[PDB]
């Protein structure tokens, strides 16, 4: 019943918002891994809070954010490595802590809070994101004003590379899931931000 | 935690067992129940009917393989709906459709030949009312509206165009929110969920508009060599849980 | 010593008989199966009585039952994948109870008593066939006249398909085997039936 | 009950040993035992002879890897005579063909380099008698007969032009009916038989006629793609039981 | 026995645990400890000092994957000095700049992207002397010297052009002498080492020269098919133990 | 410190001394193995005392024989197999004891003390090579006239063969290492046989 119950829900929000068609969500929602022989080139990035990016309001949380002003509550995202069995790879995912920037760097990027995924070794990894935040809540519309509300951002890097058996695709996908934690909470309740009605009835 | 490499589930086992029928697949799902709910059997508060319910176990609940879909690189889902799919077969069927009332859960596999390169999970689910809706002209002015074929697809579980059509309007996204369990494929691709149900009518004769409709919709693309199969099956194979019937009668497909 | 003993052994008939060469009988012996996108096609079908067939006369089993005017026992037929290990599919194997009439039909044979074989589950997956029937034993030679003497029919069936990685062969074969269960008799005894000495000898 | 897949058997392993020789091979068959029976030494009351026997168990007893033979998609069986095999080896063979009677039972294993991918099962067997025949002349008037080089092939273990004309006059298909240890290959490809034989003759040379002849001959053919490799040998090891012999005299090959 | 296959190890895991992180890998190496020693922390007797040296154990102590290079068929390695890699990062490398002596032992990682195919095992060292030299105009005439960047590699770990060149002149073959883990990387490419060492020099600034050089050179050239692919990264992930550094000072990169 | 733990070491001697370049020990230290239909052929031979060949003497163990006049010990070689691991085949690798010759047969080889490789099986394996001697110590350096001295030789041939999908390569590499077994001693140090100065200075 309660809608924190909702936020929860496994359902996928899109690493960035890129429309190759409005009408499909799936387009952004799928982010490529191809082999690169390059070393830490930026596989993705979104602002973390889901208000920002747009595919996370599009996800169960991202609605639910905007429906609170105020959301406290660490946030998960799940990423899942749907390429072959015989393929191989290992990414870096982190969070960049408010205060950062965008690390635009693989060092830079590393260091804030990372894991390593291991292709092979784990299809799928788990990023977790924190709750870090000056204020006790945050609300949930950013403007350019407000940098109480920002929550930070999450990039996608090339730890190792992507690598598979040419009778192999090169090419994969890896699709993004994300939740909130058990503690997660909002406040200030808004007008439907999630919804705007088209029209009123009388 | 759950492994975090497989869709899975499941390496290790899976098996289903019905009256006059036991199946087993090493390549299966791990049993995920709806709602942590079981199927049950309706309770004498819970029943109105005042008429003794006929519950043939066995024959009625087990394995019946109703149908396989070959998958291609990507393919347009479709989806099953419960009560006219069994009906179409017997024994269940028969009495289905011969019997007004229908209630009850069931457990699901769906399995397709094993294959470790599979990849682009597709998501399965099932859902209680699914409402199904048209483009309404796609100018919206339309106001258009279903088959009775669409609305008893029968054994066939007859496919939504697309994925979002599938039942009602709900993006892929979105769709996750009622839970899935996906076959990555990448890992061996097999499901088992059972979904015990407490059907939000508290009786619906299933006779006529499915209780459940089970849905299957590709998340992400098959992607795969020259070098290797064109071709996957998918098969489904599901036992119902005993259900309850009222209303003897004739029998009508309806 | 027993003949019984004999019906045991492990010894090979063929699916169907279907005579390349007269000389090998290997050319029916294996039986292909191929990657066919079709759904529900028809493996092979042979009427499950020893008799009828000949390649389960040719069979040890064949042999003694053509000794034996009447048998009754439940038959078994193994069939062994000799596909390839990288290969995969499902397959349907029925006996079609007597009474009924062969299924030509996935769904008409299915329900009958089937099992549901996996390949890559299982290289090689078990039939077995029961003794029904209305009398307690059964001729040995079905001639068109007898009815009770029929045993009924077994055909195989795709249930999935066949898979492979190219790389892989398309085609692959499959090798019957068949053999009494424990509990098997023979009554009325004949001149061989299974061999007939071309010229007798002074 | 027996993996159904597996022609099998090994993954696990199999070890022999015997005297200053131990072979293990991951990829092995499990043993199977020549009519439940197990190799044994001949019994006072058995044996007529009257000489104290030599039983050398160890140098004699053990691994000799007598040949190997490639395998191309179908190729046309060879089966090995026991006695004369050996015999071409010493010790075992030095002793054997020294001295007039020899039997025993020995334990076999062939093993390929293991490959996933072959198929198409080869046969193995033994068979105590295996008399050989000819076509005599196709016409069968021709009424033909041994070569003595045929009937001791010494170690190569002769092969046999066809299948059924392995001995004799048997169809791939009957031959079954002698038990066999199948390689399917669809697994590793190995096979381990103890052939514990109690003769027909209660005592044969083995100078002369071979006790036992070791037939491999393909059921399925190999099949596989341009993809990969054309080629496995197959390798047979067997090391004896310990045999006994008599007649202790000059060396004759005979 | 160490298995014989696997130049291995690790199929079963390994793990890394230090402050504020904690690495685990599947394919991983199982752990060889130098000398049968273990990382310590310096003694009283052994210190001179009389400064309280500062362990900050768990920030300085930990995961950094300093780099990651691709392999080729075959390449030429490059070493990596111990004590400029970690400095150019922090926390422990800004500490290391900052502060005089820097002395302690450290566990290494290294893993590849796993893949079965690889081949053509990698040599992995560490030396601690390891002091470089040159082909002297190759007339020997020449008696030419160091670089400073390259006596400090900083992070990079500057590479060897010729695997003897690795440090000093000695030859690949003998090289083993210095005990390795190799990566065959024909099971998954992974090892680990810890160095505890006990230094030669009872001190070094290590603000210069460096204390160890950690060594990646190819015994066996990668060999494979146009058929699978054609890269995989080989990534090194080191966290020391707990260090003792004494000189507190100003900052110098030195 | 003792020069035997010397002798222990791991590091690797050339199966023959094949100088494709003085230069580089490595173009005779890695040792081919490819597909061959044929039977028994000869992978390579070494005298296996480390001075005659050469490649024994680069290595520890070699120098520090060359070291001293006589040794006794049992050596240890090990041979790695580099190929990948799709590939398989069976080797054999045999001592040829003193006494006899190099065996240039496939029997005759095999007879001597040997061991059966499996590739696949195990990607390594240890062949051990005895002490086997008339005299307590031999001598470091083989000439023509001392029998005495002359350990033996070890030689490798195929078992069964190599082979690998193609997808994989035809060729892989083996390499050898050596080491002295726990009990070896050596006796009557010389001036250093293993260096000699190229010039001493006053």
């Amino acid at each position: 019943r309660n809608l924190l119950e909702l936020c929860q829900i496994d359902t996928i929000m899109e690493v960035n918002n890129l429309t190759t068609n409005e009408a499909t969500p799936m387009e952004r929602l799928r982010i490529p891994v191809q082999v690169q022989t390059q070393s830490g080139e930026l596989c993705a990035a979104f602002k973390a809070d889901p208000g920002l990016d747009g595919p996370w309001q599009s996800t169960m949380v991202g609605q639910l954010c905007r429906y609170y002003t105020q959301w406290s509550g660490s946030l998960k995202i799940t990423f899942m490595f749907t390429g072959s069995f015989m393929a191989t790879g290992k990414m870096l995912i982190a969070y960049t802590p408010p205060g950062g920037s965008l690390p635009a760097n693989r060092m830079q990027a590393m260091l804030g809070t990372h894991v390593i995924w291991d292709f092979g070794l784990q299809s799928s990894v788990t990023l977790v994101v924190p709750w870090i935040s000056n204020t006790h809540y945050r609300s949930q519309a950013t403007g350019s004003f407000f940098d109480y509300y920002a929550t930070g951002i999450v990039s996608l890097w090339y730890q190792t590379n992507f690598v598979v058996p040419i009778g192999a695709p090169t090419t994969a996908y890896i699709v993004v899931l994300g939740s909130a934690q058990k503690n997660f909470t909002m406040r200030l309740c808004r007008d439907t931000s999630e919804l705007t009605q088209a029209a009123e009835y009388q | 935690s759950p492994t975090a490499e497989a869709c899975g589930y499941s390496d290790r086992v899976a098996q289903l067992t019905v009256g006059n029928s036991t199946i087993t697949t090493q390549e299966a799902a791990n049993v995920i129940v709806a709602y942590g709910e079981w199927p049950q059997y309706c309770p004498d508060t819970d029943a109105t009917a005042v008429d003794k319910p006929t519950r043939p176990d066995v024959s009625v609940n087990r394995f019946y393989t109703l149908d396989t879909k070959d998958w291609s690189s990507s393919s347009k889902g479709w989806y099953w709906k419960f009560p006219d799919i069994l009906a179409e077969t017997g024994v269940f069927g028969q009495n289905a459709q011969f019997h007004f009332l229908y209630r009850s859960g069931f457990c699901i596999h769906v399995q397709c030949n094993a294959s470790k390169f599979h990849q682009g999970a597709l998501l399965v689910a099932v859902l209680p009312e699914y409402v199904t809706g048209t483009v309404s002209g796609n100018t919206g002015h339309e106001n258009t509206h279903p088959p009775y074929a669409a609305t008893q697809p029968g054994a066939t579980g007859f496919e939504l165009t697309n994925p979002y059509i599938l039942d009602a309007g709900i993006p892929l996204s979105q769709l996750l929110v009622c839970p899935h369990q996906w076959i990555n494929l990448r890992t061996n691709n097999c499901a088992t969920i059972v979904v015990p149900y407490i059907n939000s009518v508290p009786f619906d004769s299933a006779l006529n508009h499915c209780n459940f409709g089970l849905v299957v919709i590709p998340v992400s693309p098959l992607g795969f060599l020259q070098g290797a199969t064109p071709t996957i099956p998918i098969t489904i194979t599901v036992a119902p849980m005993n259900s309850e019937f009222s209303g003897l009668r004739q029998a009508v497909t309806q």
